[PDB]
């Protein structure tokens, strides 16, 4: 339904074949499907009615709540602890962000792997690629950072990475 | 014809369990349907935008009634 | 259900069935209180074999030292009844 | 398994044992009826063939390489009756028996239920009670000083008396108890 | 009715009103660490017209 | 039991999700990538200057 | 932390001034009312700890050992009263006071923010218990016990202490907060080796470490049940909790300092479980059961991974219930019979047959079947020491199979079989006693439907 949005959960337009009887024989799955529909979908259906006119009488929301963007751990001096303490919990915060959208994109890849059927070798090749983009960049960002982990940590492992391609640039330029 | 069946005393294993169950279901029942009766009359909260210059309560982040108390 | 609670009048019944059906055996000369050895005129090989019958008629294997010593068939009827839990 | 052991076996008993053990490995080869019974006739003869040898030595070497002969040809899946201590329903109800001490801590509420029972097993507790000592007195007449000899116990041999140690061989559970 | 009957149980006050006191204590000890109330670059807020704090 | 079972998301699960849902919209309505390798800023960093 | 705290010391004069025939229901009540106040600190932030104050803070490592404590509190309670009826007013008053600062003890160390009021309490949680094994113990051999659990204890905390005062004068601080923000690497010297084995020893012979168990079996063998109860339940995970801690000041160097852990963690996890095999005793088989589970736990903490944090916390808490079940089971057939010998008692499920559900449960939750936390806790660690080392597996699929086996073992000679024909003073279980194994169970059960609260920190 429009509870969430299409365009982070997405999916192909569905198309679904009519049916093409070849047979005098009733088909005895669409008479079932006629039982369960007057048997079970119907008063589930009004039971639920009854339920959102209730809901509708008594409504209310709750808001997402919105984190403003206060310095990061580069712009922390060595020994200001509450530089420190507000940039190690936007950085958590932004870990967790991060574990999200992860989990966003593989959510994507297994609805792909078993609504392409047969043909999910070819035809969930970009759900793959996309998730191969993701998991590098949030492996580079966290890996091997272990328990106890921290911004410094992470900061740390970054400078190294950057060290490691500069040099590698440098001696490729030479070449 | 009917012999006597020589059996350990189940009576107290049985009062244990009617017992146990007896609380159990005292203070459970009626949680059950209050939470139904929250559920149905009550129900939870619908996400909406945070209007202009508003600051909600702490507790105006969640949208389940329970939890929200 | 299964079978019916065994009467000492149907287990005495079924071992003097099995030692008429014994040749070394004068039908008409054995009773419940013939001795094996010392009236009919067996030897230990003889109630050996008795033995062997009564447990396939019975399906239940005797003990060795036990039936060292069932000499008549009146022992033999009391030694199923006392194992097997009939009092009548 | 109710009569009380011997120091020793005999050489008679244990020509008997192989005898049987013999007779019963054999039928377990020759399953039909017929054959088991042919078989079984010539297995006497051959035992009868040393039945009136005088020299005990000669007995003693025949039972001995008898028994070599039977553990080489006995059956590696010889017939157990089903309910033989290598049946297949050997200890089968054993979960069912249940000692019958167990009844006195039993709720009044249960007892309530089932009174005649429980009238006459206060019945057979007054006669235990009032023949225990007498038990026990005439057993420590009837032993020798050295102690008991054997596992053999003595019957009763008064008016009103009870053979000694009476009480868990009378109240067994029973073997189908359930 | 009442005097020995609570000369037997009066002591089942004493933990239930150990509780209430560590609940004003903890309140109080609250009260000693307001030195950022208001203060946090992520927190920070303009008090609405009628509030004193952010937090008490 | 019961209180365990409705303590309310003070670990914040559903705001990171749909924070993470707001992320995703914006960068693949750009065609941004999904994620950076770098954690940080490359232009807030001061690497030593030489490094041979 | 104070809500929680001055209640439980309330509990003493509540204690002290009750009749003589009240003690044990007012303990009892006011003691469950204090866990259910407990219950209030699983509501955590996410991102950091709850600071209460200076002195105090909860973690979601914090959280869950803490309300172990105060749930078990009254559960000792109910398995003391039996055994210690013969006993007069004074001394049972004393007993439960035991208790009592025992519980006043451990919520104050898991909460405590420094290292050196931590230590304070971790070494005061001492006394206590050796004061329960050493008067109220059944055997000659407790006063045995009593100096193997002391001795071992202290030969290990007084290095820590001399390195936790070095520690403050060269950083300034041992305030937790300010010890993880102001983290430095450890260089790899000689006196950094033996900081970090200084910092390591106390926490390595509280869990036990196999070499250094030996004070284990004696000690909880020779207490009566709620100090066997408390010592598997609780205090074995001051050791893990107290490492989880501590490693925040020792990288790099744990990368090889913690080998030699390992090796002996693993090998004594495969000895320990084969030593369950042929036991004949009955507590001594639960004992070192709980040996096996916590090398586990120590494999976990030394390799230093998200995953494995998460089920050493699990196996933690999952220990502590399922232990504790064990000890009281076995104390109810030793309160019958009076001999702590397995083969003594045999066929008792023909007699007993609620108490024998009760064994099956426990025994099922000991070899870790799913979905039990138990199961999980074990999963987690085993997954975190496949991505350290794929060839783990075989000494953790090993150690799987050894737990079911005795496990099963334990459960088929106890319960099944025929009954010892002599022994006819069997009476029927009594409602204290089926109450106080739910007790443990039911807790358990319901831990697998929300198993992120005993998760921990990392989750
Ligand atoms: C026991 C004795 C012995 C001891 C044993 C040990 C016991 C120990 C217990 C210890 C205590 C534990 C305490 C824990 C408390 C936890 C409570 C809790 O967490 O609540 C969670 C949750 C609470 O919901 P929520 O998240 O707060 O609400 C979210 C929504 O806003 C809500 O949605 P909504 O508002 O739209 O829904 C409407 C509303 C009401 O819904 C309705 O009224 C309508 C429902 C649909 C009906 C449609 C048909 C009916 C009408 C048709 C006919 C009439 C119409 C037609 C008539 C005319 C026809 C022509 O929904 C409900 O209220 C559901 C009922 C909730 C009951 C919760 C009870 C918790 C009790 C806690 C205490 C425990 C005591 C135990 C004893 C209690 C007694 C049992 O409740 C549930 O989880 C219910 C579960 C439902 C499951 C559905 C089935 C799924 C099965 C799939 C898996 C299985 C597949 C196969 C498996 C493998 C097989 C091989
Ligand atoms: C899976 C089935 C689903 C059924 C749905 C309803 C289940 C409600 C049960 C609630 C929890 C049970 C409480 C345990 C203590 C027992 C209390 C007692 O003394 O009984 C007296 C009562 C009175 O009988 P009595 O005539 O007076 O004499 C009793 C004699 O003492 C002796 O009588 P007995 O010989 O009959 O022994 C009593 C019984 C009770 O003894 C037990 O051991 C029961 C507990 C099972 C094993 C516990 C540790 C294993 C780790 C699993 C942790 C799962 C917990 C999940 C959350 C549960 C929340 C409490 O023992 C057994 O029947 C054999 C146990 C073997 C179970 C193996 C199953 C492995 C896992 C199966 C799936 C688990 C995940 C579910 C979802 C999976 C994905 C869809 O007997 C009973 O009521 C029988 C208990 C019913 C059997 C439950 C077994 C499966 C249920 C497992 C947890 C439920 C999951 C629900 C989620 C929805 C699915
Ligand atoms: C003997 C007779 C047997 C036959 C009878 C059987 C009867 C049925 C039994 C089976 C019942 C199955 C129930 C299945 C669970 C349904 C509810 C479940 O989902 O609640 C869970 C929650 O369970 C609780 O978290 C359990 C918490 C643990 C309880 C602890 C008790 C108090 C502590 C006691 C001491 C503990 C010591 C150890 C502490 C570490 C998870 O809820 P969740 O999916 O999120 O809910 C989504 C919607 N919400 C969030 C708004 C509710
Ligand atoms: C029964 C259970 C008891 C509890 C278990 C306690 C475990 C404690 C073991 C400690 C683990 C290792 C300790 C130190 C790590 C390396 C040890 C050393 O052998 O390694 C080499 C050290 O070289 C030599 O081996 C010197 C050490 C040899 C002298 C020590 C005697 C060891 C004999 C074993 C005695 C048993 C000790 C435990 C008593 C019970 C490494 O070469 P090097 O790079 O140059 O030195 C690194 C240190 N630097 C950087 C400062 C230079
Ligand atoms: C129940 C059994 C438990 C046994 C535990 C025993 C092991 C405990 C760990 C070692 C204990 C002593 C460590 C000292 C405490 C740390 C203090 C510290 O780190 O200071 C070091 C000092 O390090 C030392 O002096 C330690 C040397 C060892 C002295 C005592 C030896 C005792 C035995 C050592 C080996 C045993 C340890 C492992 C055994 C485990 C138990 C089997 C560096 O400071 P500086 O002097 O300023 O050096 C730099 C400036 N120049
Ligand atoms: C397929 C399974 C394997 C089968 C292989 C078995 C091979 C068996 C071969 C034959 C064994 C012998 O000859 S064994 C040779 C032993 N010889 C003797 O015993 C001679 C003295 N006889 C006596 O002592 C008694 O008369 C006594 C005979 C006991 C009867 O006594 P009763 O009359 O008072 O009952």
């Amino acid at each position: 339904p429009d509870s969430w949005d299409k365009d982070v959960y997405p999916e192909p337009p569905r198309r679904t074949p009519a049916p093409a009887p070849q047979t005098s024989l009733p088909n005895p799955v669409t008479y079932l499907t006629k039982i369960f529909d007057l048997l079970v979908d119907r008063p589930v259906t009004l039971a639920r009615e009854f339920i959102e006119q209730q809901h509708a009488k008594n409504r209310y929301y709750y808001y997402h709540r919105e984190f403003r963007r206060v310095p990061d751990i580069t712009e922390c001096e060595e020994k200001d602890i509450l530089c420190m303490f507000e940039a190690e919990m936007q950085w958590r915060r932004d870990y967790k962000v991060d574990q999200e959208i992860v989990n966003i994109i593989q959510e994507r890849l297994k609805a792909c792997q078993q609504r392409e059927g047969e043909s999910y070798r070819q035809n969930c090749a970009k759900e793959l690629e996309q998730f191969t983009q993701v998991s590098k960049a949030f492996q580079d960002r966290y890996s091997d950072l272990g328990a106890h982990y921290s911004a410094r940590k992470c900061l740390a492992k970054q400078k190294q990475r950057m060290l490691a391609e500069r040099k590698a640039a440098k001696e490729a330029a030479a070449a | 014809k009917r012999l006597f069946i020589i059996k350990p005393s189940g009576f107290y294993d049985r009062r244990f369990l009617k017992l146990m169950r007896f609380y159990i279901l005292l203070t459970g029942i009626p949680v059950a349907i209050g939470i139904t009766l929250v559920n149905v009359f009550i129900g939870e909260a619908e996400l909406a935008d945070i209007p202009e210059g508003y600051v909600p309560e702490h507790w105006e982040y969640f949208k389940h009634p329970i939890s929200r108390w | 259900s299964d079978a019916p609670p065994l009467t000492l009048e149907a287990i005495k019944d079924r071992v003097l069935y099995v030692l008429k059906l014994y040749d070394k055996i004068d039908p008409e000369k054995l009773s419940v209180n013939s001795h094996f050895m010392k009236d009919l005129g067996l030897d230990s090989l003889d109630q050996v074999e008795i033995i062997m019958a009564m447990e396939d008629e019975f399906g239940f294997e005797i003990p060795d030292i036990d039936a060292e010593k069932l000499m008549c068939p009146q022992e033999i009827v009391d030694y199923i009844a006392d194992k097997k839990d009939v009092y009548e | 398994a109710f009569s009380a052991p011997a120091a020793y076996l005999t050489h008679q008993q244990k020509v008997l044992r192989l005898y049987k053990r013999a007779l019963r490995h054999l039928e377990s080869w020759c399953v039909h009826r017929d054959k088991y019974r042919y078989f079984a006739c010539l297995m006497r003869a051959r035992f009868d063939e040393h039945k009136n040898e005088k020299d005990m030595v000669k007995a003693t070497q025949l039972l001995r390489q008898a028994e070599e002969e039977f553990w080489y040809g006995q059956h590696p899946q010889p017939y157990i009756f089903p309910e033989s201590p290598g049946g297949t329903s050997y200890e089968r109800y054993e979960c069912y028996k249940v000692p019958e001490w167990c009844l006195d801590d039993w709720h009044p509420s249960e007892k309530a239920m089932y009174p005649d029972y429980f009238a006459k097993r206060e019945q057979w507790k007054r006669l235990r009670r009032e023949s225990w000592e007498r038990e026990v007195k005439q057993l420590q007449e009837e032993t020798p000083p050295g102690g008991p000899r054997t596992e053999a116990l003595p019957p009763a041999r008064k008016e009103g008396d009870l053979p000694p140690l009476w009480w868990h061989i009378v109240t067994r559970p029973r073997e189908r108890p359930m | 009715n009442v005097l020995q009957i609570v000369r037997d149980h009066w002591v089942h006050i004493l933990v239930p009103v150990g509780f209430v006191f560590g609940c004003y204590l903890d309140r109080r000890s609250d009260e000693k660490l307001t030195a950022f109330r208001n203060k946090s670059l992520l927190f920070k807020r303009e008090l609405r017209p009628n509030e004193e704090v952010t937090w008490k | 039991s019961t209180f365990v079972a409705y303590l309310p998301d003070y670990r914040m699960q559903e705001w990171a999700r749909r924070e993470a849902e707001r992320l995703v919209k914006y960068r693949e309505a750009n065609g941004l990538p999904l994620m950076e390798s770098n954690c940080f800023d490359p232009n807030k960093i001061q690497l030593p200057e030489d490094e041979d | 932390m104070l809500k929680i705290i001055i209640p439980t010391t309330m509990l003493l004069p509540m204690t002290w001034m009750s009749k003589h025939n009240m003690i044990w229901i007012n303990a009892t009540v006011h003691s469950l009312l204090i866990s259910l106040i407990s219950l209030s600190l699983l509501n955590q932030l996410g991102e950091n700890s709850l600071n209460f104050s200076l002195t105090f803070f909860s973690d979601s490592l914090s959280a869950p050992l803490l309300v172990l404590t105060t749930w078990l509190l009254p559960l000792m309670l109910m398995a003391s009263q039996s055994h210690l009826s013969k006993e007069t007013t004074t001394r049972k008053k004393l007993y439960i006071t035991m208790l009592i600062l025992l519980q006043l003890f451990l919520i104050m160390t898991f909460t405590a923010t420094e290292l050196i009021l931590f230590y304070i309490l971790f070494e005061a949680t001492l006394v206590p218990t050796l004061i329960i094994i050493t008067r109220w113990g059944n055997q000659t051999e407790r006063l045995n016990a009593g100096l193997y659990f002391l001795f071992y204890t202290l030969a290990g905390s007084l290095p820590l202490l001399v390195a936790l005062v070095y520690i403050q004068n060269t950083t300034g601080s041992l305030n937790f907060l300010i010890i993880h923000y102001w983290s430095h690497p450890l260089s790899n010297s000689w006196s950094n080796i033996f900081m970090w084995l200084a910092c390591i020893m106390a926490f390595m012979v509280k869990m036990p470490l196999y070499g250094l168990h030996l004070w284990l079996p004696k000690a909880h063998v020779e207490a009566p049940i709620a100090g066997s109860m408390v010592l598997a339940a609780v205090l074995l995970k001051l050791g893990g909790y107290g490492m989880m801690r501590i490693t925040t000041i020792l990288n790099p160097l744990t990368n090889y300092m913690a080998y030699p852990f390992l090796m002996l963690s693993m090998w004594g996890m495969i000895m320990t479980s084969s030593i369950c095999l042929r036991q004949t005793d009955l507590k001594s088989l639960i004992a070192y059961s709980s040996v096996s589970h916590m090398a586990l736990v120590i494999v976990a903490i030394m390799i230093q991974t998200p995953w494995s944090f998460m089920g050493a916390t699990a196996l933690m808490i999952a220990h502590g219930l399922t232990s504790s079940m064990l000890f009281c089971l076995a104390n109810t057939n030793y309160e019958r019979v009076h001999s702590r010998t397995m083969i003594l008692a045999r066929g008792l499920q023909t007699l007993l047959p609620l108490m024998a559900t009760w064994w099956l449960v426990a025994s099922l939750t000991n070899l870790a079947l799913p979905p039990s936390i138990n199961l999980i806790g074990e999963l987690f660690i085993i997954t975190a020491s496949f991505s350290w080392s794929n060839i783990t597996i075989i000494l953790m699929g090993m150690n799987m199979m050894i737990t079911a086996l005795y496990s099963l073992y334990m459960l088929i000679t106890t319960q099944r079989g025929k009954y010892t024909h002599h022994i006819n003073n069997i009476k029927p279980s009594f409602t204290r006693e089926n109450a106080l194994m739910a007790l443990h169970i039911l807790p358990l059960l319901l831990l697998t439907l929300n198993p992120k609260m005993i998760l921990g920190p990392l989750y």
